[PDB]
Parts: structure tokens; C-alpha cells; sequence
RNA sequence: ACCUUUGGGUUAAGUCCGCGAAGUAGUGAGAUCCCUAGGAUACGAAAGUUAUCGACAGGUGUUAAAAACACAGGAAGGAAGGGGCAAGAACAGGUCAGUGAUGCCCUUAGAUGGUAUGGGCUGCACGCGCACUACAGUGGUCACAGCAGAAACAAAUAGAAGUAAAUGUGAUCGAGAGGGAAUGAGCACUGUAAUGUGCACAGGAACGAGGAAUUGCUAGUAAUCGUUAUCUCAUUAAGAAG
């Protein structure tokens, strides 16, 4: 019956049209369709000196790569799937699935 | 490698092996350069300051605030 | 001079007749006006608000302040 | 606990009755604003005259927030001045209100030492002080009167608060704040 | 002594002073004719009272 | 079901929240203890001043509990006391006529606003280049 | 209900600990006459009964655990909780622990005479335990 | 430093010439015809326009 | 060869308003992101999360235009606050000890190339730059409570890394009972190796608020107080970055 679908992802766009072309095939099949989750980002961050050598005004930065995520929990059944498993391929996004 | 190393007890007659332990530069060398020194060892990286912000780009880092 | 570690007798009777008719006094003025140290001018001062000669008006913290014969205090 | 009354300052205080008593100073001086605890986080100061509205105990708290060390430390401010309240009411007799009130009328100097000239050498001409910065001088004097008698002397601190406030609402020789108002007159006065 | 005149500001005209410490004013006697120009150094607002030590010396460049 | 209302109160990174509800008799608890049980003297003037603009009678028939996490012990007395203040208007719009909701409004209002409304006031972040938010470090010379 | 909450810290926490020393449920240290509370610390106890205010202490500890119903107290949660700050010269103060020994040797006492139970992932009140408490403080209140 | 900008006024000053007799009193008027007849991308730009042609209008 | 013309008001900004032998479009600013603060009618049955919305000098008052303050309501009010990005031209400014970026000169088995065991970079007459504890009582000591940014913690009988600290109450000590520098015989830990670190007992130096000079800082700012499941890191922070 159940199932959760993380699509995990480092670029905001990409995931946005995923999950809203997702969201679209859910409410296309009706089975009572709703919005994803949208979690926590992770981010992961390093902090460096600009210059290559010690001279001048010491100057910093930050950068920081975020990993954006959203989950779908959702009811269906083992071939419905098993065939909508082919929609989770041919993307920059990862995606991971739990069941029970 | 984890090299070894033999050691006598204080009857200069029995021996045993000790293992030396990996630590310090010798073995954290820049992977874009082989430099010792200025090594982000942080997120599994083992790049110097320097090589980084060339590549940060690349690798998908990215200034925002 | 030094302070002292005692109240001898002729200190102590002149004490009594002192602290009436003062307002407020505290662990200052025995050891200001008369010689007492700090360690002597607690333990006679304490004395004195068991005899009921003074009167505590407060002991917040450490900081502790006491009452004579000529209080007198505000009125709604 | 103690009430179930209006609102007094340390739940003791009248609160009520009061007259600033100088009317080149009236609107600068708040004692209308009810409050329980001289206590409050307003954010006044980002106005053009808003250091004015601030509850007159308030600024005679952050006064004491001094000498380096004692930076941010506003609840040891508001004990201390509590037990001076309690020192003072009994010593005077009267609202320790009151007597804050008297003590900045007399202790703000009124006329003061200014460079005038312009178009030529800085000489040192007298000059007429405003109502607004009569009154800072005021707190200011009568704090590090207090600050630096405490020192290295035995007396306790809240003590010293009550020598000083008592002596300059009675405009007496005895308080240093009202001494180095005379020295600032006189010095005016000298160069007028 | 305490001799002292209070006296009623109608106007104000100039910063003035090394650093614009001063304002010149114009001020009127509460009890006499006399109006005069002076420098006062706080911040002063229109309508304000000042206690003067002289009713005499005076700022002429106005 | 028995008549309740839930409010939230923030200063600094300090949160509370109040639920409110009706009683035989007036109760207030903080942290588990009562305004006579208290450790904290600032938080218990803060609260008593509160309820003494608040007229008596309004209080009457009404229990709270406040519970908070963060900040520390002065910013969540201010906390407490816009909590302990919304859940009093919170009641009276829901429970009786709308009225007396405006008149205590107004005394509130007219003492402090900042016991109705969260001051959006927070710690600035540190640059570099510096000990803190805007302070430089020493420059040189000779 | 949780009756520990109705009465003040500075009147349990004395009152317990001549009902303690009368009964001797706890058996001082060796040395507790001259040993410190941890490291942190700069002189020992100044009052004799040092031990005696430490196990009156450590059952309120548990007396509240067991009110807010928290997972069991381990012997590093109380070394936390009775820490403080380490004087080292010509460096910032730092935070330490207080020292094992005691805390062991008062939970060793209580279990033998039936007062704390041991769980496997820490320590737990018992029935005697909390019907002495509970005998107290209806008649220290009243 | 409030001053509005070049593209800001030059756009105000075109709009009251070309759609006139469609504009108010009326910041919210004013906002609503901006929001339908522009092109604007971001809110920001048309509350700043909207602000200078209502300031127009009274003149 | 060159100038586009009379230099009057405004902004952070030729940012703009007047006037003109000039007039029309662009770059730079600006606009244009991201984080922090408020907002369900959306989602969940758990009790939170996210949000195309919200502020424009808009309102009133200031009598050319352009801007402006001061009030007021408001979660936010004059570039909302804080970052981030960021013209053209320059400099014989720094780095060849970051680089399988690099021209030219030099060395190259008795090496100016590698490795190992040791020693130095840490030496000490002395002049300078930047930090840390201080010089006490608005203190020291004993106990007991109790609160962050949130959430991680075998055991330990004197003691030998960890979940705040300032702080709140009671005791105590009493004006070098402040302070912990050089040093002794020990007891443990990390390590291949103590020279490094922890612990106990001693020991107890200068310093009693700093000459000529000199450095930042306008509000949750400066200063105080701890803390780093941040960076260095076997073990070592009195350094940076939060
Ligand atoms: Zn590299």
C-alpha cells in the first residue's frame, strides 16, 4: 500500500519541475494526489583564505553547497509501482524509495 | 601501508610486533598537486586552499551570503 | 593603628547608650567609629537583634541593615 | 504576593504626587510612565529626542553599568539602587523620588566654557547651556561622585549612594557633584 | 549669588563653533523688554527656557 | 470539553507558550512552581505588573501554565509576559463579548506595547576581519 | 500527583539530611575530611556534612526525574550536574565534571538498604524511597 | 537616498500620457492598472512606479 | 591637433531637477540572489513545517521642481537590517617556497635528487609588532540550585578530556587569604620514541592601573561571559572562523 520516494538534489530548479511533473502524474491517476514534503536542506560548507600567499588585507569566503530534498509518501498498488518505477530515471536528481 | 615494527621486552630475549600508526602530512598529500600544506581535509576533500577555489566551481560550491 | 578582635566591657556599655536614638546602622559604622573589626562587628551586631535593642530592616544577600531607638518610618 | 493594589516602584513606592520643581527643565524629565521595575528594553534610542521618554530611575541604573568590568550587568544595577531606596526613604523621610528628582535640579551647571572663535584662533568664551544637556551633566556628576568614593574604603556601595543623593536634593557642600558644578560656574565665569 | 533671568527662545539661526558645537539664538526676557542674541551649546528646541547670569553681554554678529 | 486557548510569546531565542483555561479559583504556574515558590524576582515583578493594568476581575475564574525553552533568564521573563498578556485577549474575544476584549486592549496598550507585540530584535552576525558584528581589529602604522 | 513541587529546595534538601544522619543510610568516604568535590574546586566543603547534603541532594534529583517521568539518571548526568567552572591561571575558566567516588559510594548505600534500583542503562527510585519523602512533606508544609 | 531612478520615472511619465482617464486617487487603482498594462517583472519596480505616477496625478 | 560649452539646487551614486548649439539610445550605479524577521486558506494527525504576500517617503506637517526630516500607526518606515556580486584605466605592487602554469641562466652519483637514524628550525647580550592573565572586595572560598545556540557522552572508591559560563540563594574570608612566574621528590596518559599533556604535594617572582605617542566603535552595536559534533588535531589552542 504505502510507499516514500525521496528525490534528493543539488540544484533547486531541476526539482522543482521533477516533483511538479511528479505531483501532475499523481493527480492525472487520482488516488487522492497531494504536494511533496520539502525537507531540511543539507548544507555543507568550507571557509578559505582568497590570496595564495600571506600579503594584504587577509579577505575570506564561504561556500557552501546545498542539497536540496522532498519527499512523497503516497498509497498504491505493487504494479502500479512496479510500472511507474520507469518515470525515476534519466535525471541529475538522485532518487531512493522505502516501503513496507 | 601500515608498516610494523618489532620491539624486545626488558629481557632483551623476547620479542613482539607493534603497528605505526598513520599520522601527520606524510600521507595527506594535495590530490590535484601533492602539496603538504594549506589541506582542506574536511567533507573527505584532501585538497590545499589554493587548488580549491579553482575547482570549487566544478565541484558545485557556490558564495551566496 | 590596628582594629580589634574584642568589645571589652567599657566599649560595650557605651555601645548601648550609643545605638539609641542612631536611625540606621550597619556592620560600617562599628568598625568606623569604633575600632572593631568586620569578624566582631557581625557577632556584636547580631547580638544586639536577639536582645531586641536594634531591629533588622533587611538581609538581602550579605548586604544587611539594621534599626535604632529614633526610626521612624514613611506613611500612607 | 505582597499587592494586589496599583502599580509601585519596587512595589513600595507612591508613585504619584510629584513636581519637578525648575520649569526650564519640565519636558525632559519622566515621572508619569507606571512601572514595576526599572526595567525596560523600548528601543527609544533610535529617535530624535527618544533618551528623553526613558523612566527616570531607568537612566540612573544604566549609570552605574561602568568602570569597564561591570559592561551589561543591569540586574546587580537594579539591586544595588533598591537598597539605596530603602536607605533613603528611612534617612529622608520622603519619597526617594523626591529626592532623585532635587538632586538633578541642583547638580546640572548652568552656564559652561566654550571655544567661540571661528575665522582666526579657537579663544575660550563662556556660553548657555539647554535644558537637555543640563540634566545629562547632572547624572553624569552624580555617578562618578559614587564610583570613586567606593573605591578602596569599607563602606558598602548602597551606602554611599544615599550620602551623596541626600546631600545634593539639599544642595550642600558635602556632594562632589554639587562642589564641581560651583567649579564649571565659576570657571564660566571667569572667562565671560 | 544667586542672581539669575529667565528667558524664552523665539529663534535659532546658525551652527557655529570648531566642529558646530554652538547654536546661535535669539532669546526674550520673561520680565523685562530686553531681547538678545546669544550662543547656547546642548541641543535646543524652540519654545525652550534658559537660565541667564547676565542680561547684558552679548553675541552682536547675530 | 472544558473552555481553553493556547498563545505563543518570543524575545531573543527565548519561545513560550500559555494555555489558558477556566477555573473555581485564579492559578498561575511557571516551571512547575507557583508566584510565591519562584526562584526568579524579576520574572515575578514582571508578572505582577502585567496583572495590575489588567484589572483584577478580569483574571478572576482563569488558570495558566507557562512552559519555555531557550534565550536566558531575563529575555524569558519578557516571553512569559507577552504570552501570559495574548491569552487573556485570546479568551475574552472567544468566551465573552468582544467589548471588554477593546477596553483591556486598549490599558495595554496604552502601558506597553511591546507585551502584545514581539520586538523582531536579534544578534547581529560577526564579519571577518573583526572580534565581532562591526568592531575592526587594530590597525598599524610605524 | 507530583508532590515534591510544593515546597522550596533551601527547606527539603536540609530538612532530609538530619533525617538521613540520624538513620546513618550513608556511610562517609574515607578522607571526606579533607578530599574535594572535583577537581574544579579550590578547598574542600566547609561544612563537615558535605556527604550528607550530597545524598539528600541526589534523591531530589531523582524525586523530579521521576515527576516529569525522563529516562534514568547515569552516573555521568549527575557528574554534569554538580560540575562547575576550573580556575587555571593566565587562561580562560573552563567547565569540568564533578568526581565519580562519591556519587558512586551514595548510590552503592542506597541500593544496599533498598532505597535506588539499578536499571540497565541507569538508576531508579523505590517504594520506601519515595514514601519517606512523601511523609515529610505533609507535615513540612503545614 | 529615495530617488527613483530612470527607467522608474521615464515609465510613470509614458503610462499618465497613454492610459490617462484610466487612473485614480488611488494607490490601489493605480497598482491594479500598472499590474495589468506592464510588462514589470518584479513587485518591487511596480510599487515604485505606481508611488511616482499617484505623486504625479495630484500635480 | 581639440571642445560641445556659463559649473544653479539634490543623492550613497552625472543619483537626479532646472537651462542650453545640441539631441538620441547603452555599460557602470541602480535594478537584478541568497540568508535572518512576520504571514495558512496548503500539508500532517501530530502538536511542526513551509509560504507569488507584506513597506511605497504611502499618510499628516513642512508654500517652484528634485529629495528630506520629525511624528504616527505597523512583524517590518526612508538604500527594512546584514552579507554577496560588482565599470574603464592603472601599478615595472605581491607570489617562480601552490601548481605536470612558464621563458632564460645554474646543478645533476663524491647530487643542489631521494631515504634512514640523530641534531636544528624551539639557541640568547639585546631593540620592535600583535595577543593572554592580572593588579582585587561591583572581590576570594564552601555548598546548593538553574538557563543557550538545542538535542550523541563504556566504566571509574584521592586524582588523573567532555552537555555552558557568567548567573541565583545561603554560608564563609577580610585589605598582597589578590596573583600564580622560576623550581623539587613523585603518580599517570598519548606516542615508534617525551622533549608534549593531565594529576597530587609543595614552592611562592614581577605587577598596587601604565611616558611620548596610538587603534577600532552609532544599537541587540561596543564591552563582558562561556561554548565549539568548526578549522588545524596521535597527543598538543593563549590562533583564526562561527
Ligand atoms: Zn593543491
Amino acid at each position: 500500500i504505502n510507499v516514500e520516494l525521496r528525490l534528493l538534489c543539488s540544484n533547486k530548479k531541476l526539482l522543482s519541475d521533477l516533483s511538479n511533473r511528479y505531483y501532475n502524474y499523481l493527480f492525472q491517476n487520482s488516488p487522492t494526489a497531494k504536494k511533496p514534503r520539502v525537507l531540511q536542506p543539507f548544507i555543507c560548507d568550507v571557509t578559505t583564505r582568497k590570496s595564495p600567499c600571506g600579503q594584504g588585507t587577509a579577505t575570506w569566503s564561504k561556500y557552501k553547497m546545498i542539497i536540496h530534498g522532498r519527499m512523497f509518501a503516497l498509497q498504491m498498488t505493487h504494479q502500479m509501482l512496479k510500472d511507474s518505477a520507469a518515470f525515476l530515471q534519466n535525471t541529475d536528481v538522485e532518487v531512493r524509495l522505502t516501503l513496507k | 601501508m601500515n608498516k610494523q615494527m618489532i620491539k624486545y621486552n626488558a629481557d632483551l630475549e623476547t620479542t613482539f610486533t607493534v603497528e605505526r600508526k598513520d599520522f601527520g602530512r606524510t600521507n595527506r598529500r594535495c590530490r590535484a598537486c601533492f602539496a603538504y600544506n594549506g589541506v582542506i581535509r574536511k567533507y573527505d576533500l584532501m585538497i590545499c586552499r589554493r587548488c580549491f577555489r579553482e575547482y570549487a566551481g566544478d565541484i558545485g560550491f557556490k558564495i551566496y551570503d | 593603628v590596628k582594629r580589634h578582635e574584642r568589645v571589652e566591657d567599657d566599649i560595650f556599655n557605651k555601645i548601648v547608650k550609643d545605638v539609641k536614638n542612631m536611625r540606621i546602622l550597619t556592620r560600617t559604622t562599628l568598625s568606623e567609629r569604633y575600632n572593631l573589626s568586620l569578624n566582631i562587628s557581625i557577632k556584636l551586631l547580631r547580638f544586639l537583634e536577639e536582645n531586641q535593642i536594634i531591629k533588622l530592616i533587611s538581609s538581602h544577600r550579605g548586604s544587611k541593615i539594621y534599626a535604632g531607638s529614633k526610626y521612624e518610618p514613611l506613611k500612607v | 504576593t505582597e499587592t494586589s493594589g496599583d502599580i509601585k516602584l519596587f512595589g513600595r513606592y507612591p508613585y504619584t504626587d510629584l513636581e519637578v520643581k525648575d520649569i526650564t527643565l519640565e519636558k525632559y524629565i519622566n515621572v508619569a510612565s507606571k512601572v514595576i521595575l526599572p526595567h525596560t528594553s523600548s528601543r527609544l534610542n533610535t529617535k530624535k529626542f527618544g533618551r528623553t521618554k526613558i523612566p527616570v530611575v531607568e537612566r540612573f541604573v544604566n549609570a552605574m553599568m561602568r568602570k569597564g568590568r561591570n559592561n551589561g550587568k543591569k540586574t546587580l544595577a537594579m539591586r544595588i539602587v533598591k537598597d539605596a531606596f530603602f536607605i533613603i526613604e528611612g534617612v529622608t523621610g520622603q519619597n526617594p523620588i523626591q529626592i532623585l528628582v532635587d538632586a538633578i535640579c541642583n547638580s546640572g551647571p548652568r552656564e559652561d566654557s566654550a571655544r567661540i572663535g571661528k575665522g582666526g584662533v579657537m579663544k575660550r568664551s563662556s556660553v548657555d547651556v539647554s535644558p537637555l544637556r543640563r540634566i545629562n551633566i547632572a547624572i553624569f556628576l552624580l555617578a562618578k561622585g559614587v564610583r570613586n568614593s567606593t573605591f578602596k574604603d569599607i563602606k558598602m556601595l548602597p551606602e554611599i549612594i544615599a550620602e551623596e543623593l541626600i546631600n545634593a536634593a539639599k544642595n550642600t557642600q558635602s556632594s562632589f557633584a554639587v562642589k564641581k558644578k560651583e567649579e564649571i560656574e565659576r570657571i564660566a565665569k571667569s572667562n565671560r | 549669588s544667586e542672581e539669575v533671568y529667565i528667558g524664552e527662545v523665539l529663534q535659532t539661526l546658525e551652527k557655529t563653533g570648531p566642529g558646530g558645537g554652538l547654536t546661535m539664538c535669539q532669546v526674550q526676557l520673561k520680565d523685562q523688554k530686553r531681547t538678545l542674541y546669544r550662543a547656547i551649546m546642548g541641543p535646543i528646541a524652540v519654545g525652550d527656557l534658559v537660565a541667564l547670569l547676565d542680561c547684558e553681554r552679548e553675541h552682536r554678529r547675530g | 470539553s472544558i473552555a481553553q486557548v493556547i498563545t505563543k510569546g518570543t524575545r531573543k531565542t527565548a519561545i513560550s507558550k500559555c494555555v489558558c483555561s477556566e477555573s473555581n479559583e485564579f492559578q498561575l504556574m511557571v516551571d512547575n512552581m507557583t508566584l510565591d515558590v519562584h526562584h526568579d524576582n524579576f520574572l515575578v515583578a514582571k508578572i505582577k505588573e502585567i496583572m495590575k493594568i489588567i484589572g483584577y476581575e478580569h483574571l478572576e475564574n482563569l488558570k495558566f501554565e507557562l512552559t519555555t525553552r531557550g534565550g536566558g533568564p531575563i529575555s524569558r521573563a519578557y516571553a512569559i509576559r507577552q504570552a501570559f498578556a495574548k491569552a487573556v485577549i485570546s479568551y475574552f474575544g472567544k468566551y465573552y463579548d468582544e467589548q471588554r476584549k477593546q477596553d483591556i486592549k486598549e490599558q495595554i496598550m496604552k502601558f506597553d506595547r511591546a507585551a502584545l507585540v514581539a520586538d523582531p530584535r536579534r544578534v547581529e552576525p560577526k564579519k571577518y576581519g573583526g572580534p565581532a558584528a562591526r568592531a575592526k581589529y587594530t590597525k598599524s602604522y610605524r | 500527583n507530583t508532590e515534591i513541587f510544593k515546597v522550596r529546595h533551601d527547606t527539603f534538601i536540609p530538612a532530609l539530611s538530619e533525617y538521613l544522619r540520624t538513620n546513618k543510610t550513608v556511610v562517609p568516604i574515607k578522607n571526606f575530611d579533607i578530599i574535594k568535590t572535583s577537581r574544579g574546586k579550590e578547598t574542600s566543603p566547609l561544612d563537615i556534612n558535605w556527604y550528607y547534603t550530597r545524598a539528600a541532594s541526589i534523591i531530589r534529583k531523582l524525586l523530579i526525574s521521576k515527576a516529569k517521568n525522563e529516562k534514568p539518571l547515569s552516573i555521568v548526568r549527575f557528574s554534569s550536574e554538580y560540575g562547575c567552572a576550573k580556575d587555571r591561571g593566565n587562561r580562560p575558566n573552563k567547565h569540568v565534571r564533578a568526581s565519580k567516588g562519591i556519587i558512586i559510594k551514595i548510590l552503592n548505600d542506597l541500593q544496599e538498604k533498598g532505597w535506588v534500583e539499578k536499571k540497565e542503562n541507569g538508576w531508579t527510585l523505590k517504594k520506601e524511597a519515595e514514601e519517606v519523602s512523601k511523609q515529610l512533606i505533609e507535615k513540612l508544609i503545614n | 537616498g529615495q530617488i527613483k531612478g530612470k527607467s522608474v520615472r521615464t515609465a510613470s511619465k509614458v503610462i499618465v500620457e497613454r492610459y490617462f482617464n484610466r487612473l485614480t486617487n488611488d494607490f490601489y487603482d493605480n497598482r491594479n492598472v500598472v499590474i495589468d498594462v506592464a510588462e514589470i517583472r518584479s513587485k518591487k519596480l511596480r510599487n515604485k512606479v505606481s508611488g511616482c505616477v499617484t505623486k504625479l496625478y495630484k500635480r
